[PDB]
C-alpha cells in the first residue's frame, strides 16, 4: 500500500502533464486529490511550489518572445537562465539518487534545502511584477525611472536578508549597465538611445526634443524634483548641441573628466547624489569646451 | 525502457524517425506507447523535431541558388550554428551516464532559444527580396539581449564587407554591381549612370554617400575620356 | 540487433563494391536498402556524398588519361591530388579510431566535420563542368578566354565565402 504510495509520489513530484491531470486555461493544471491524510497535507504545500514553477515559465514567455521593453527582456532572460540552472541540476541529481537506491526514497530533506534558495528569490520578483502588469492594463484603460524605482522599493523591503539583496543587486547591476551606457552616451557624446523609446524625451533643420507626457516617469514628479530634473536636462541638451557642432567635427577625445565617467558607468548607479555630482562635473567640462570652440576657432 | 527510447530519441533530434515514432513530413502524430507521463515529455519533443525538419527545409530552399550575397551571408551563419548542435550530440553521448528525456531538455535549452529566434528572421525574409534585408538587419541589430544582439552584430559584420567590395569597385575603377536590388546606383540612345537617392543609406550618411557617388562617377567618366588616367595612385 | 547494425554500418560506409552491391553502367552502383527508419534516412544523406566521390573519380579519368586541353588536364591532376590527400588522411584515421575503441563507434560527429570542407569545393566544380561537357556535345552537333571566363563567373557567384574563393583562386592561379 505504502510502497505504492511512494512510487505514485515520485511520479507526481516531477509534475508531468497528461489527460489524467487536466487543464483549466487561466486555475491552471489541476488533478484529483485522494491520498492519505499525511501525504495529502504535504502534497498541498508542494502544490504551491509547483504552481509557481509553472506560472514562472509562463511569465517568462510573455516578457521575452518578441516583446518590447529592452530592459524588461534583459531581466527576464537572465532570471530564466539562472533559475533553470540551479533547479535543473539539483532536481535531476535528486530524482536519480532516490530511484537508484531503492525504487523510491523520501523527498522531504531534499526538498527543504532546495526550497529555501528557490522559493525566496523567484516568488518575490513575480509577485511585484504581476501587480505592475495589472496596473499597466489599468493605466491604459484610464517608465524608465519607474522601473528603477520599483527595484529600489524592493531592495528597501528586503533589507536585512543578505541572500535576497545580494541576488537582487546583481540583477539590478546588469540592468543598470544599460542605463549606465545610455547615460554615458549622452553625457560624453550627446546621444540618447531609443529602440522603441527608452527615454521620455523623444525628438519632435536643427530639431528639438520634448517629453511625452503619458508614459512620463514616476521618479521625477514633484515641483522640486522637476526643477532639479530641468537642470539635469539642460546639461543633456547642451551635450546634444555639442554633438551638432560636428559641422566642424568633434569626436571628444581631448583630456577631460573621461576616466571618472567610465568608472561611473561600470559602477552600477542607483544614487541621486553621486550621479548629480557627476553631471555637474561633466556639464562644467561640456560648457568649457563649447565656449573654447565658440570663442576662438 | 529508457535507454532504448534514448537512442531512438537521439536519432529523432537529428530528424530521422524511429520505429516507435510516426514522424513523417509531420510531428509524432501519436506515441506508440500512450502514457501521460511520456506524452508530457512528448509535447516538448514534438516542437523540437518540427524545428529540425524546418531548418532542413529552409536550408534546402536557399540551396537552390536564388537571391543576394546578403542572403548567402545568412546561409553561412546558420550553417555555422548547426555545428554547435552536433557538438551537443557527441557531448550528450560523451556523458556516459544514463541521460533522461528530462535531462535531455535541460542540457539543450540554450539551442531552443537561439534557433527559434533565427526562424523569426527567416519567416520575414520569405517576403523580402533585396534592399529590405538591409532595413530588417538594421532594426534587429538595435535589439539588446547579449546573445541576440551578438548574433545580429555578426550578421552585420559579414554584410558590411559586401558593401566595402561594392564601394571599392566604385571608387577605384568607377565599377558598380547592384545584383538583386541593393546598393543605390542605377543605369538609365540613353546611356547615363546615376544615384537612386531613396536607396542611399544614412547608416553611412546620405551626404557622405552623395560625395562618393560623384567621385566614382567622375572616375568612370575620366576613363571614357582617355584610357590613360592617373595610374599608380 | 543494434550491434549488428553498427557493424553493418561501418562496412557500408567505406563503400566497397561487390556482387551484393550491383552496377548500373551509366544510376551507378546501387544496393538494396532495408534498415531502421532512423538509419535509413541517415544512409540517404550519406548516399549523396558517396555518389559524388565515385562520380569525381570517374570525371577525373576522363579529363586526364591522354586527353587534349593542356589547361584542362592541368586543373584535373591538381584537384585530384588535393582531394585525395585530405580525404585519405581523414577517413583512414577515422575508421581506425572507431574500430579500435570498441569494434564500432558513431560516425556522425566525424562526418560532419569532414563533410563541410570536402562537400563545398568539389561539388561546385564538378557541377559546372558537367554542364560545360554537355554543352560541348551540343556545340559539336550544331576556348581559352571561355575557360578563364567560366572561372571568373564562378568566383563571382562564390563571393562572400572566404574558403571557397581562396581555394578556387589558388587553382586559378596555377592555371
Amino acid at each position: 500500500q505504502e510502497a505504492l504510495v511512494v512510487k505514485d509520489l515520485l511520479n507526481v513530484l516531477i509534475g508531468l502533464e497528461g489527460t489524467y491531470i487536466r487543464y483549466f486555461n487561466d486555475i491552471e493544471f489541476k488533478i484529483a486529490k485522494k491520498m492519505d491524510p499525511s501525504f495529502k497535507t504535504f502534497s498541498r504545500r508542494i502544490v504551491r511550489y509547483g504552481k509557481q514553477y509553472m506560472i514562472l515559465t509562463r511569465a517568462y514567455e510573455k516578457w521575452s518572445d518578441t516583446s518590447f521593453g529592452m530592459v524588461l527582456q534583459r531581466f527576464a532572460y537572465e532570471i530564466r537562465r539562472f533559475l533553470e540552472d540551479v533547479y535543473l541540476k539539483t532536481l535531476v541529481e535528486r530524482l536519480e539518487r532516490d530511484f537508484n537506491k531503492v525504487p523510491n526514497f523520501s523527498i522531504r530533506e531534499l526538498e527543504q534545502i532546495i526550497n529555501e534558495t528557490e522559493v525566496n528569490k523567484q516568488m518575490e520578483l513575480l509577485y511585484n511584477i504581476y501587480e505592475e502588469i495589472f496596473r499597466e492594463i489599468e493605466e491604459r484603460r484610464t517608465k524608465g525611472g519607474a522601473i528603477l524605482k520599483i527595484f529600489q522599493q524592493k531592495i528597501l523591503e528586503n533589507l536585512g536578508d543578505r541572500s535576497s539583496v545580494m541576488f537582487l543587486k546583481k540583477l539590478l547591476n546588469n540592468i543598470s549597465q544599460d542605463y549606465c551606457t545610455m547615460l554615458y552616451e549622452w553625457l560624453t557624446q550627446g546621444i540618447l538611445n531609443d529602440p522603441y523609446q527608452e527615454f521620455m524625451t523623444y525628438d519632435d533643420w536643427d530639431t528639438q526634443y520634448f517629453i511625452r507626457k503619458d508614459v512620463l516617469l514616476r521618479d521625477c514628479d514633484s515641483e522640486e524634483d522637476k526643477n532639479l530634473l530641468f537642470k539635469m536636462l539642460r546639461t543633456g541638451i547642451l551635450l546634444k548641441v555639442v554633438r551638432a557642432s560636428l559641422q566642424i567635427p568633434t569626436i571628444p577625445s581631448n583630456s577631460s573628466d573621461i576616466t571618472i565617467q567610465e568608472i561611473n558607468d561600470f559602477a552600477d548607479l542607483m544614487e541621486g547624489s553621486n550621479l548629480e555630482l557627476y553631471v555637474d562635473k561633466c556639464y562644467s567640462r561640456a560648457n568649457e569646451i563649447f565656449l573654447k570652440l565658440f570663442f576662438q576657432g | 525502457p529508457e535507454e532504448d527510447i534514448l537512442k531512438y530519441v537521439s536519432y529523432t533530434l537529428l530528424a530521422t524517425t524511429s520505429a516507435l515514432f510516426p514522424f513523417d513530413h509531420e510531428q509524432i502524430q501519436i506515441p506508440s506507447k500512450i502514457p501521460n507521463f511520456e506524452s508530457g515529455l512528448l509535447h516538448l519533443i514534438f516542437e523540437a523535431g518540427l524545428l529540425y525538419q524546418s531548418l532542413g527545409y529552409k536550408v534546402e530552399k536557399f540551396r537552390m541558388l536564388n537571391i543576394s550575397p546578403m542572403k548567402k551571408a545568412l546561409i553561412i551563419e546558420i550553417s555555422e550554428e548547426l555545428q554547435n548542435y552536433t557538438a551537443f550530440v557527441n557531448n550528450l553521448v560523451s556523458s556516459g551516464t544514463v541521460v533522461s528525456l528530462k535531462s535531455l531538455y535541460r542540457e539543450i535549452y540554450e539551442n531552443i532559444i537561439r534557433l527559434r529566434i533565427y526562424c523569426r528572421f527567416t519567416e520575414h525574409l520569405e517576403e523580402l527580396s533585396g534592399d529590405t534585408f538591409l532595413i530588417e538587419l538594421n532594426i534587429f541589430k538595435s535589439h539588446g539581449d547579449l546573445t541576440i544582439r551578438k548574433i545580429a552584430t555578426n550578421l552585420f559584420n559579414s554584410m558590411i564587407s559586401l558593401y566595402y567590395e561594392y564601394l571599392m569597385n566604385w571608387l577605384t575603377k568607377g565599377l558598380l554591381r547592384a545584383t538583386y536590388g541593393e546598393f543605390f546606383i542605377a543605369e538609365n540612345y540613353h546611356i547615363p549612370i546615376e544615384f537612386n537617392q531613396e536607396r542611399v543609406p544614412a547608416f553611412i550618411p546620405k551626404e557622405l554617400a552623395y560625395k562618393i557617388f560623384m567621385i566614382g562617377k567622375s572616375y568612370i567618366f575620366l576613363e571614357k575620356y582617355c584610357k590613360e588616367v592617373q595610374w599608380t595612385n
